[PDB]
């Protein structure tokens, strides 16, 4: 449960970039994470997240547009990202969403990030 | 300049000590009996705050009737299933605006 | 056992209407809470506001992207239909004489 | 759609009985509903709710224990209740439940309702 983090810094609009998420070490197929994103000046917002398998449910935004997976061979999350609006301009993170949310958790840790822009 | 204010006053239960996505929190439940019809209500509060988690989770314990004094937070969450979105809500303490009382006698 | 609230900011979404055979008139109130460099966050409340009377009077006098300030208790509504298997909470700030009430600021 | 509960009375603990309910009458389908019980001094609550189509979902109390079915040919609600325990001794009552939070729809009715003891 380490965030590992890359890919994306900026794409001309409408781009397809991929991202590699990957949990350091100690199990990670064991949770059900999630990918977000920091806008230049919004706060932390989730976005897509994929099951413990698993069937995915995406934000309207990225419905059809973007797609998560997630394999349990290497402990990698990759967000299939096609189209990127220009409003897609984030710093984007790898975690795992609770349970599904009203739960609490037990250690966790944050991850560094990697910067995003896209501009038409 | 918006005003997000809670007030509380009722039973506590379920206390507990975790993170809130990496957030040293004490969340535990509290029910005002917001009323022949007897209507309940039972909130969760989290108690963010290194320390004042902590500070919490000791002086704070199950049965207690205490005062809660913070602002009222919905974290969006989407489960695996469905397109149904749905809001978590909670009530986010953490001083110096947040604020826990317990009640004796 | 007291439960309070008090909220203050933008106005959305004005709807009247019943709840299961009583009329209702909510609203969205998005509150700005800048949260403990450099982000801030919002939080849309659904404001609830019961008897007839009262819904009427708040259904008239409160006008879209105005800036209230809302007296009332806090409930919570188990809700949690179909089309999925979980159970979930409807947030919503009740507000029915004589327990709360709606000041208007813009 | 004005409502109309129907069936029960009394069975012993662990007894069995399936309740009712009808509407005049448009439209079904369209409209998901469930059933509602209340204790004597306390609040209604949900039990089951069935979908437009419609699924199902229940309550953390009677997951496993209960089962509702609705037909739209007649629009009936169907609850077999069985084995019952003296808690589910209430005032059951049917209606739509709907929008799961932009609620506030229509005009709306509450029907009579119908006994449960046990």
């Amino acid at each position: 449960v380490q965030p590992q983090e890359s890919g994306g810094g900026l794409a001309q609009a409408g781009g397809s970039l991929r991202l590699s998420c990957v949990v350091s070490g100690i199990t990670f197929a064991s949770e059900a994470w999630g990918w977000y994103r920091r806008a230049p000046g919004k706060q932390r917002e989730l976005i897509a997240a994929i099951n413990n398998e698993g069937r995915t449910n995406y934000v309207d935004s990225v419905k059809g547009r973007f797609t998560v997976s997630r394999d349990n061979a290497k402990n990698v999350m990759y967000l299939q990202m096609n189209s990127l609006k220009p409003e897609d301009t984030a710093v984007y993170y790898c975690n795992a969403n609770l349970q599904t949310g009203t739960l609490s958790g037990a250690r966790l840790y944050w991850g560094q990030g990697t910067q995003v822009t896209v501009s038409s | 300049k918006s005003v997000n204010s809670v007030t509380l006053v009722g039973v506590v239960h379920d206390i507990q000590s975790g993170f809130v996505y990496e957030d040293a929190v004490t969340q535990f439940t509290l029910t005002t009996t917001s009323i022949v019809v007897v209507e309940k209500d039972h909130h969760t509060i989290r108690c963010f705050g290194e320390l004042f988690s902590a500070e919490v989770k000791q002086k704070v314990k199950e049965g207690n009737v205490v005062c809660v004094n913070g602002r009222l937070r919905l974290s969006p969450q989407l489960e695996p299933s469905c397109n149904k979105h749905f809001y978590f809500p909670y009530i986010q303490v953490q001083p110096p605006h947040g604020q826990v009382a317990v009640i004796h006698g």
